């Protein structure tokens, strides 16, 4: 994982297509420009989207499918000073370094590249793709492993069905998903989409995406308010909808959350939807004036010892109140009384 | 434990006259088909059967396959095994079958107009709101819950190379042999899955090896759907004491002609 | 430390469940267990009230001790915390039964093979022993007074689930249960409930007659 010091990494959302303009020859200590350029790609499929004529500078171009090697460690990559090398969305540890610089243009930031250098090309005003499910439209399925085929449809059409062969390893599925998600975030309007895979695998993919975005943020990428939603949270949202939400809105999750955003501030308390949407890691909110949310907390933290609970925590008081309510209501059981103890400060 | 036949939910939604459920026990199996063998032989000219694919290492691999249910003298609609979207009502004269059968067939062909007409006409009948409304809701819900799973899997097949099923007639000259590939693709997902699981290709390609089972086609796709007319020749026969004494068990070799059409491609990953 | 607090905790739990809740558990209990339990109660300051209650009965074992309402509340809290069963009724009958049982045990001599004596002993209220007919008539008088609660008149046939799968799944789930354990639990439970009701009623029970004759009648009528 300890990245070699010759690697330069550029990360951007718009790298789903090959960035021909950015590829340039490198010079070794020999101070001679090297024109024999060699490129690597994940699978043979990507070879069909690399023009040999988009590199006027370079004399000769050779393409290969990046197939993982075992005889060479990443600590000491093999050096071939006779040809420049440029990687594209690599999914396994890099093992071959060309003369001088060696750029790696990728849309995914795994662990293998984390400790390398970085130049993130962040993005402005991303669109959030809309996830839904059919249970009335002309579903337009898309070959996830080769999204570049259906670029025009993705630009134009609205509904889309993520589809994966069973051959694809987890990493390639992740890469294709990230490609399509970047395509959406660049789209002019939000696009609807679904996945034809078992739910557990979808959760694994979304965990992978969340950690990828975490690494991107830890390297200084601009935050994106667009993100996936946990399936359990989805079930909670569906229950809330069935309770009161009649239709199926496009961004019904955002609808709930904003419908309670309207009330977060004036009553000074968290809407329970947010609480259930989330041990510890307790969430809060702010106003321009100094005040917390959950207890109306001060900007420091939960106070250690503010006032005694003598009149409440004593078993006598709780028992008396329990007996009073039980006698008044006619119950025999099923009623629990708890002292008001979660009183940080009024 | 649970049956997976669309016709297994066929019910007379009258609340007075009993309904029939001739679906065989095998219809509970989740083998990929979605019709009970009894309904398969009743509504269609099909009979479920299996074909095993072995090798020189004695490995087991079997695939679904169908069989003829037509004789020789039958012509016209009788020769059609699975009609197309336009020519299904005439061959099935839906006005003569039960209304629930008509609704199911309309859903299979995605005849939304017929479904809407049957629903809004059924609104008129008395006692409908009592129990016939809930029966029609149950039937519609079950039909949707059976159809739905098929469309993704059919769609995903129509997306990527995993199994390239080409209905191209072998020996391109041959006969009419229409490349109805999109007429098939114009079928609903259920119909497409049913026809894919019913007929098997003549040439098969696993990894790099090539396998062949028949020298010529058996059925053919036409604008009227899948018709069991052998290309370029008369149709094959369909069968539907001393010398017998001297003839013992001698590999009877069933003479009925099963389905054989199209071309398949197998990638390394499929199982 | 010098005290196996966990093991003594377990022993006290088992013995108190054996005497108070009178759960289906029924195994031989040796002086070791009672000694461990008493040590456990004395050790825990929370349980000093229970310890004092048990100690009091050493001299006189023939009375309910006099307490205060707050003392009773604290005692109930201690017992509930020990048993870790908030979902149970342990209000007063439980405590009286425990006191009676410990009064019998502590004031009992050493025996080679158990005693096996019913918990019908040291009833409260100091009422003269009453007969079944007298108490039954007196209580039925109150029962027959008034206040029904639901008027079901026409009568619908008892419903039955028509789905076989709903029955086959239940058969599969319930099959591993051993029948003997279920029968033994249910029988012992009915016995204990009857014993407690009768003891509170302050009457004279039929030790091996009423339940015994009932069993005998069932067996005879089914057999012959």
């Amino acid at each position: 994982m300890e990245c070699p010091f010759q690697i330069q990494v550029c990360i951007s959302d718009r790298f789903f297509a090959f960035p021909h303009n950015l590829v340039e020859p490198q010079s070794d200590v020999g101070n001679k420009l090297i024109e024999n350029l060699i490129v690597y790609v994940p699978t043979d499929d990507d070879r069909l989207y690399i023009d040999k004529k988009q590199f006027p500078k370079f004399n000769s171009v050779l393409v290969y499918r990046h197939e993982h090697d075992v005889n060479i460690d990443s600590r000491s990559p093999k050096k071939t000073a006779s040809a420049t090398i440029v990687y594209w969305n690599p999914l396994v540890p890099i093992t071959e370094i060309g003369a001088g610089e060696t750029r790696v243009f990728s849309v995914l930031l795994t662990n293998n590249l984390f400790y390398c250098n970085t130049m993130i090309v962040h993005h402005e005003n991303p669109k959030c793709p809309i996830e839904f499910t059919y249970p009335k439209s002309n579903l337009r399925p898309i070959a996830c492993e080769i999204p570049l085929s259906h670029f025009k449809e993705l630009v134009e059409s609205n509904d889309f069905l993520l589809c994966f062969n069973l051959e694809t390893s987890t990493m390639v599925k992740i890469l294709s998903l990230k490609r399509i998600f970047c395509i959406f975030q660049y789209r002019k309007q939000p696009a609807r989409y679904v996945i034809n895979l078992p739910h557990e695998e979808i959760d694994n993919l979304y965990n992978k995406l969340n950690w990828e975005r975490t690494r991107r943020l830890m390297k200084g990428d601009v935050p994106s308010n667009c993100a996936t939603v946990n399936r359990s949270s989805l079930k909670y949202i569906k229950q809330a909808q069935s309770l009161l939400g009649i239709p199926d809105y496009s961004q019904t999750v955002v609808d709930f959350v904003k419908m309670f955003q309207k009330i977060i501030f004036p009553y000074q308390l968290v809407p329970n939807v947010i609480i259930k949407l989330n041990l510890f890691c307790k969430n809060d909110s702010i106003a321009i004036s100094s005040s917390g949310i959950v207890p109306i907390n001060m900007p420091d933290f939960s106070p250690p010892n503010t006032f005694d609970y003598s009149d409440y925590a004593n078993r006598t008081n709780i028992n008396f109140v329990t007996q009073r309510v039980l006698t008044d209501g006619g119950f025999s059981s099923g009623i629990t009384v708890t002292p008001v103890k979660y009183n940080y400060y009024l | 434990r649970v049956n997976r036949c669309i016709f297994a939910s066929i019910v007379s939604f009258d609340a007075c006259i009993t309904y029939k459920s001739p679906c065989s026990p095998d219809a509970y199996h989740d083998d990929g088909w979605f019709i009970c063998n009894n309904h398969l032989i009743k509504r269609f000219k099909m009979s479920k059967m299996v074909l095993p694919i072995f090798d020189e290492d004695d490995n087991q691999f079997k695939m679904t396959i169908a069989r003829h249910l037509v004789g020789n003298k039958e012509r016209g609609i009788k020769r059609i095994l699975i009609p197309s979207a336009t020519n299904y009502q005439d061959v099935f004269n839906l006005n003569s079958m039960m209304q629930a059968e008509q609704l199911i067939f309309h859903l299979i062909y995605n005849n939304e107009n017929a479904v809407n007409t049957i629903c809004d006409n059924l609104k008129y009948t008395e006692g409908f709101t009592s129990n016939t409304q809930r029966v029609i809701h149950s039937v519609y819900a079950t039909t949707k819950s059976i159809l739905d799973t098929t469309n993704p899997n059919t769609f995903c097949s129509r997306v990527s190379r995993d199994e390239l099923r080409f209905f191209d007639v072998t020996n391109a000259r041959a006969l009419r042999g229409g490349a109805g590939d999109q007429l098939f693709n114009n079928y609903s997902g259920f119909l497409q899955n049913l026809i894919r699981r019913a007929v098997a290709p003549e040439y098969l390609q696993i990894d790099t090896e090539e396998l062949r089972f028949r020298n010529c086609a058996t059925c053919i796709i036409d604008e009227t759907g899948l018709v069991a007319s052998v290309p370029d020749g008369p149709e094959l026969y369909n069968p539907i004491r001393e010398l017998d004494r001297t003839l013992s068990g001698y590999e009877e070799y069933p003479t009925y002609v099963p389905l054989f059409l199209g071309y398949q491609i197998i990638n390394s990953e499929n199982n | 430390e010098l005290i196996n607090m966990r093991r003594y905790r377990n022993a006290a739990r088992k013995l108190i469940h054996h005497y108070s809740l009178n759960s289906t558990s029924s195994t031989e209990y040796k002086i070791s267990d009672v000694v461990m339990t008493m040590i456990f109660l004395l050790r825990s300051e929370k349980y000093h009230s229970l310890f004092k209650l048990l100690e009091t009965t050493f001299d006189d074992y023939t009375c309910r001790p006099q307490m205060t309402q707050v003392q009773t509340d604290t005692l109930l809290d201690a017992v509930r915390s020990l048993l870790e069963m908030p979902s149970t009724t342990i209000d007063l009958t439980t405590v009286d039964i425990m006191r009676s049982s410990f009064a019998r045990c502590f004031n009992s001599p050493i025996m080679r093979y158990a005693k096996i004596v019913l918990l019908q002993n040291v009833a409260l209220q100091r009422d003269k022993r009453t007969t079944l007919e007298e108490l039954l008539i007196e209580r039925g008088e109150k029962i027959q007074m008034l206040q029904p609660q639901q008027y079901i008149n026409s009568g619908t046939e008892i419903p039955f689930c028509d789905d076989a799968e709903f029955l086959n799944r239940l058969l599969k789930h319930i099959d591993p249960y051993p029948l003997s354990r279920m029968y033994y639990n249910a029988a012992n439970t009915m016995f204990y409930t009857t014993m407690e009701n009768y003891a509170v009623s302050n009457c004279k029970f039929n030790i091996e007659d009423y339940n015994n004759i009932f069993k005998v009648m069932e067996n005879i009528r089914k057999h012959s």
